[PDB]
């Protein structure tokens, strides 16, 4: 069905773009045990990406004149581009054990901001 | 909530979509959106509780770990044997 | 022939000792794609081990009084034991891809130091 | 080179092998050592160039990878289709 296929096709395209902005490099010197914890990074990005396409696909469906639809959709994309950070908690447990942890707290809080936009848009319509 | 009201009204008040441009459609497409939004609440909140319980658990085993006044007497018992 | 068999017999004994000092443990949590790159670690260790036995076998052959030969040979072994490190470059390409890399740079630079000792010993003799 | 001269002379100046203890042998065993040392140069340098080309290549594909001012416009073209 048209609405289901369009949201499910825009989701992977948006998701891969979000993931590409989450690549960094950590270099560890003279260590034995290294633990890399990136849990919930993919889950939070999946939720944010799949809820972002809902915003730009809701206005696209209702509003004709596709030029306006592209304009509002583009403005949403730039909004998530800025004011998003990433933490790298490097916890040194022992003299031989370190633990690099990627924090999804900023993505989690930004999901709330986008969720309020989704609720406000739906109430507007 | 009133906090997030004007950051979506101001963009709409710009050259974008205006009030008179709203189609105001109310059909079978509206209800299928409403249940999806409620599905978003259930999934997002599940992530929130999972992160929240991880945060307080990370502050739990350190509180349970009793810190003595001096941290050098724990290795005096085994050396004597 | 005596010189050829003695160097080719001391080489595996020295090589296995060097390899035994290059064992570590890396623990990765919640990751899909893991790449372990240990290239040139065995090649650099082979060169350093096979050039180390040349030093202790050159002095052993020329110099009589085996007690002195053991003394100089032991001093060479302790030299390589210290001031040798190892790097573990952990490059996080994506949120699901990490790449543990073992660097042979320290072994490579130490090969130059041992090579200069080999040249100086040969010029001395 | 003069840099690495004294770290081998100082150990020899110790209780180890002295100048008068040198046999100073010059026979068929000397030439078979000389060609082996030159073989060491060829093999070691091959490792050096292999590592050197790997190092600059690792710094090559990142320079070729153009970094734009913003890294979020690459996913706007495909979504519109």
């Amino acid at each position: 069905m048209s609405f289901e296929e369009k949201v499910e096709s825009l989701h992977p395209a948006i998701f891969e773009q979000l993931s590409s902005e989450f690549e960094q490099q950590i270099e560890v010197i003279d260590c034995e045990n290294i633990t890399i914890d990136t849990s919930h990074i993919t889950a939070a990005l999946s939720i944010q990406a799949f809820v972002t396409t809902m915003i730009i696909v809701a206005t696209q469906l209702v509003i004709a004149d596709e030029d306006l639809a592209d304009a509002v959709a583009s403005e949403i994309l730039i909004l998530d581009s800025s004011q998003i950070k990433k933490r790298t908690i490097i916890k040194i447990i022992n003299s031989r054990n370190i633990k690099i942890t990627l924090s999804a707290d900023e993505i989690i809080t930004f999901v709330q901001i986008l969720l309020q936009v989704l609720n406000s848009i739906l109430s507007e319509l | 909530d009133p906090m997030t009201k004007m950051l979506v009204q101001n963009i709409f008040s710009k050259h974008g979509v205006t009030k008179d441009k709203m189609k105001k459609v109310s059909d079978e497409e509206k209800e299928m959106l409403l249940n999806l939004v409620k599905d978003l609440q259930a999934k997002s909140q599940a992530l929130i509780e999972n992160q929240k319980k991880k945060k307080e658990e990370a502050a739990a085993q350190e509180q349970k770990n009793t810190k003595p006044l001096s941290r050098r007497e724990q290795l005096i018992e085994q050396i004597r044997q």
